[PDB]
RNA sequence: AUAUACCGCCAUCUUCAGCAAACCCUGAUGAAGGCUACAAAGUAAGCGCAAGUACCCACGUAAAGACGUUAGGUCAAGGUGUAGCCC
């Protein structure tokens, strides 16, 4: 019956079944999903199976200065049109099938390590093209609710940085994973730390700190050492601009504790100029590749002390057994100093 | 070509003088003493970060060292005058209702702004939403009282730092000056103290605005000829 | 996402 | 590339305030914004 | 015949820019710790494996002792040590040719 | 909960027209009728035939002007005249709109044996009353 | 052709601008734009007499791009 | 066949008043939380209530009544995804 026919929108809303108890709680999963297709896309007004040529609708109205008359394509001429539409339909299906693959993160199914692009431009014509965003954690949080039972939300941790010392991180929360990405990355750009870098490649000194139960021990390293650190630290260090560092994470390996523990330690590092100003002495760098040449890296801006720094015969500094065990050749690990890809 | 000379003769010249506006002539340790600025709260109310600025305890009542107040007040007035000279937006904030009317009038008279009412969450940290994307925030916030009515720090002290706004604040012996850029140890309760502060800031701000007009006018007359 | 996400003027009187 | 067709200005802008309106709407017709 | 010319051409600059030819290569392996040796060879009886190494994936890169600009990309500029094969991802076959060409 | 002819609240991104935004209880209160004829007045006949004709004309014009209609049709009957007033978009070339007007008016005049006129009002885009 | 009171001259510059847009957005744009010498000379002169000197100075480049001889009157104004 | 794939039209709480995008802030940037009027971090579009309209009033009665709850009811109103039958 002609009167029982419906519109395309009605037919797709029913067939897709996007509203319903199946889609409310994700009670139904979709390895095979009906996909909406626009069936009016490649259709031309006036074109039908019979192949009639209507002047002014599907063919030009005037030809050679005279009005065209009703005509019909030959059976052969119409087969070509039909075949051409099928090929054009498969070409469109293949153009959509040809989608550029995006690089993976720490693993194929992991979100961690994936770039989200620069933060969105602020309302007042503000732009952050110089900043890159990296995901550090994507979690599904399940909230028990008074009336709706277990609901599913997304908590995202992302870090931003420009590669020149300015970096920050923020948590994002939303029901949708892509809204959480927007919240986290946009908020992080307003909570940027500045991290001082020695020679724009490493930290100024060894940093060992604890944040809650996460211990992070970082070592200053020379050029060419690379980033031999927890994969999350590697991600953050590329955003800050540190190229050479060793780091070891102990205790709880909690991503959030690690991120803010890492940023707390890197933001409280004393530069060489601050050391010279604090002690009013020269800072002299001795490099074995340069032999005994003394390289003054920092000199005090104020007066220069005349009294040498007291030489305590034995320092009362606390040592790490892991560092000492390594220097004494008593550290045996099959996993240490393994060959890995450039980081 | 002509902008560098403008910014050099008008904006950079005042910064080469120790007291360009002569704000030291506005007050003295005696003038502060007569306004009861040295009177602080009882020792039981003392904040530990205010101990540097306390002269002692006179029968369990803390006394503020006016020699320090004088130096801190000099810095605060000098900064405030320079910000008024540069045409910065100065916002006075206080929750003490005994002085709400006085403070609001002082702001209007000096051509500045006052917020003495309940401070709604996000006035500074969410200003674009509350006012509009083109809203200009204050360049300097002056606290005549740094505590709210429940004896906690005014939310604007924390939020001013978040928005990188310098803060001038009168800090009594029970207040926390850690986040106040230019703290001025002084009595914030006595009507004589608060009235004095309003005269000094009002005068410092008004003098700097007239100085800005004088220099500009002179810089233009000389420019034509 | 890693497969890819590819959802992918002047006016005239009496035009021709 | 051919320019997209531009809708003409509503012919109300050419009507004089002392015109003969019955000539505009002589017979029953639907409301026309460009004509009223 | 003149392998050093490829690195001076426009085709090379469009594909690699100023980064090393191995910058964007990634090994496919199970686990977080990769195998300690790379694959023996990416060209096996004239057939190329699915993920050819930085050298094998571009047939115009010729490992030759005269193409010094290519060899420098596999030596540490700060220490002068030759990167081990897992560092860059080159197969064992090409890493040996690089080590001999470098020497 | 009532469903009939109610566009449901969403995230604020769904544009609805004036007609779509008003549930049935607003008919004759905030929105008028899309067809006007005498068949439903007291003492009048042939309501069933006018109703079937209206259902056809709405489907006919939907498929005859595919993707061009920017709102529901307004059907007017005076005597034996049938006037179809449609708000359409400005995407199709004017030649195609004149062809379909001539084609539709003639075909419908012979189908229902009455003089039929089609009145087209063009809009640059669908007129949005609110974003639900 | 001739100079006019400032009120009229301003109006002629609003039309010359609209004509300039027509020359720039022709549907023969696929073919090289044909900018007659008289049109370029007149459009520039109308901008000067209206006080839109900034627009007139910019147009001088189009005399070299299209290799169109400038008119004596335009150079003097 | 499947209302446990659905559209459509509904029941129910509702003889409810809440829901909620986008922001902001607190908890060390934990799951979480965000009110005080002599106010102490919330601002909130939109939807609902409300208002308005219908009936004999501004009363009452209708109508309206969001989000969500019960994979509630209905494939047998019609349409329809999936699977099945086609002497
Ligand atoms: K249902
Ligand atoms: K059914
Ligand atoms: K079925
Ligand atoms: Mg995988
Ligand atoms: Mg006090
Ligand atoms: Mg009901
Ligand atoms: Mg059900
Ligand atoms: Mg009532
Ligand atoms: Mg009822
Ligand atoms: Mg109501
Ligand atoms: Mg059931
Ligand atoms: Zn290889």
């Amino acid at each position: 019956s002609f009167f029982t026919k419906l519109t395309a929108d009605e037919l797709w809303k029913g067939a897709l079944a996007e509203t319903g108890a199946g889609a409310k709680k994700g009670r139904g999963k979709r390895t095979k999903k009906k996909k909406r297709k626009d069936l009016n896309r490649g259709q031309i007004i006036g074109e039908g199976r019979y192949g009639f040529l209507w002047p002014g609708l599907n063919v030009p109205l005037m030809k050679n200065g005279a009005v065209q008359t009703i005509a019909q394509r030959s059976k052969e001429e119409q087969e070509k049109v039909e075949a051409d539409m099928i090929q054009q339909r498969e070409e469109w299906d293949r153009k959509k099938k040809m989608k550029v693959k995006r690089e993976r993160g720490w693993s194929g199914n992991s979100w961690g390590g994936i770039s989200l692009g620069p933060p969105d431009p602020g309302p007042c014509g503000e732009t952050y093209e110089d900043f890159d965003t990296r995901i550090l954690e994507v979690r599904n949080v399940f909230t028990m609710t008074a009336k709706e039972g277990r609901k599913k939300s997304i908590r995202v941790l992302v870090a931003v940085g420009n590669g020149k010392g300015a970096a920050g991180f923020s948590i994002g929360k939303a029901t949708d994973r892509m809204d959480a990405f927007r919240k986290a990355k946009n908020r992080a750009v307003h909570h940027l730390h500045y991290i001082e870098r020695y020679e724009d490649h490493t930290i100024f000194h060894d940093i060992s700190l604890r944040f809650k139960r996460t211990h992070i021990k970082m070592k200053k390293q020379p050029k060419g050492y690379g980033l031999r650190c927890h994969r999350a630290i590697i991600t953050i260090c590329r955003l800050i601009g540190i190229k050479d560092m060793y780091a070891k994470v102990s205790g709880s390996i909690n991503m959030l504790s690690l991120t803010q523990g890492l940023f707390r330690g890197l933001s409280r590092q004393e530069t060489h100029q601050q050391l010279a100003d604090k002690k009013g002495l020269h800072v002299v760098e001795i490099r074995e590749e340069c032999g005994p040449l003394p390289i003054v890296v920092a000199s005090p801006r104020g007066p220069l002390r005349k009294d040498p720094e007291p030489e305590d015969e034995v320092p009362d500094v606390k040592l790490d057994w892991e560092d000492v065990k390594t220097a004494q050749g008593m550290k045996r690990s099959v996993w240490s100093n393994l060959k890995r890809a450039a980081t | 070509e002509d902008s560098t000379d403008f910014n050099d003769k008008i904006l950079n010249e005042p910064l080469k003088h120790s007291d360009f506006f002569n704000v030291k002539e506005l007050f003295s340790v005696r003038s502060l003493f007569d306004a009861r600025v040295h009177l602080g709260h009882k020792a039981g109310c003392r904040h530990r970060f205010m101990e540097p600025y306390i002269f002692g305890s006179r029968l369990d009542h803390d006394i503020i060292d006016l020699e320090q107040t004088a130096t801190h007040l000099q810095l605060a007035l000098n900064f405030t005058a320079h910000m008024a000279y540069r045409k910065g937006i100065i916002l006075f904030i206080s929750r003490n209702r005994q002085f709400s009317y006085l403070i609001e009038n002082m702001a209007r008279d000096c051509g500045e702004y006052a917020h003495t009412r309940y401070f709604r969450g996000g006035m500074l940290t969410n200003a674009r939403l509350l006012f509009g994307p083109t809203v200009r925030l204050p360049d300097l916030i002056i606290f005549l009282h740094t505590l709210n009515n429940i004896f906690e720090p005014h939310v604007a002290v924390r939020d001013a730092a978040k928005m990188n706004i310098p803060t001038v604040g009168i800090v009594d012996t029970n207040c926390n000056p850690c986040l106040i850029t230019y703290p001025v140890p002084g009595n914030d309760d006595s009507p004589l103290a608060v009235h004095l502060y309003c005269r000094l800031f009002q005068t410092a701000i008004t003098r700097a605005k007239e100085k800005r007009q004088q220099v500009e006018a002179l810089y233009r007359l000389q420019g034509q000829k | 996402y890693l497969s890819g996400e590819e959802v992918e003027e002047y006016e005239c009187y009496a035009p021709d | 590339r051919p320019p997209r067709r531009k809708a003409l200005p509503p012919r109300t802008e050419k009507m004089a305030v002392d015109q003969d309106w019955p000539s505009v709407y002589p017979v029953a017709a639907p409301f026309k914004p460009s004509a009223v | 015949d003149e392998p050093w010319k490829y690195l001076e051409s426009e085709e090379y600059q469009e594909r690699y820019g100023s980064r090393p030819v191995w910058a964007d290569y990634r090994r496919n392996h199970k686990g977080g710790v990769p195998p300690q040796r790379t694959r023996k060879t990416c060209i096996r009886r004239n057939k190329v494996v699915g993920n050819p190494c930085p050298i094998c994936r571009d047939h115009k890169l010729h490992v030759d002792f005269r193409n010094v600009k290519l060899l420098e990309q596999f030596v540490c500029a700060h220490t002068g040590i030759i990167f081990y094969a897992p560092y860059t991802g080159v197969c064992v076959k090409q890493h040996k040719r690089l080590t001999q060409a470098i020497q | 909960k009532n469903r009939a002819a109610r566009v449901r609240v969403s995230k604020g991104d769904k544009p609805v027209t004036y007609e779509e935004a008003h549930a049935p209880h607003y008919i004759a209160h905030r929105k008028g009728w899309l067809s006007l004829h005498t068949g439903n007045l007291d003492g009048e006949d042939h309501a069933a035939e006018r109703t079937v004709e209206d259902v056809f004309l709405r489907k006919f014009m939907w498929g005859t002007f595919p993707g061009c209609l920017a709102d529901q049709l307004v059907l007017k009957r005076r005597g034996n005249q049938l006037e179809i007033c449609a708000v359409v978009l400005r995407q199709l070339s004017p030649h195609k709109y004149y062809f379909l007007v001539g084609y539709s008016e003639t075909l419908l005049s012979y189908f229902y044996k009455c003089p039929v006129r089609l009145h087209l009002q063009t809009v640059p885009s669908k007129v949005v009353y609110k974003y639900l | 052709r001739d100079k006019h009171p400032p009120e009229l001259q301003v109006a002629f510059a609003d039309c010359a601008a609209d004509i300039k847009s027509a020359y720039e957005s022709q549907p023969i744009r696929q073919t090289a734009q044909d900018w007659p010498a008289t049109s370029l000379n007149c459009i520039a002169i109308l901008f000067l007499r209206a006080g839109r000197t900034q627009e007139a100075w910019k147009m001088l480049g189009l005399f070299r791009k299209h290799n169109k001889i400038p008119r004596s009157e335009l150079l003097n104004e």
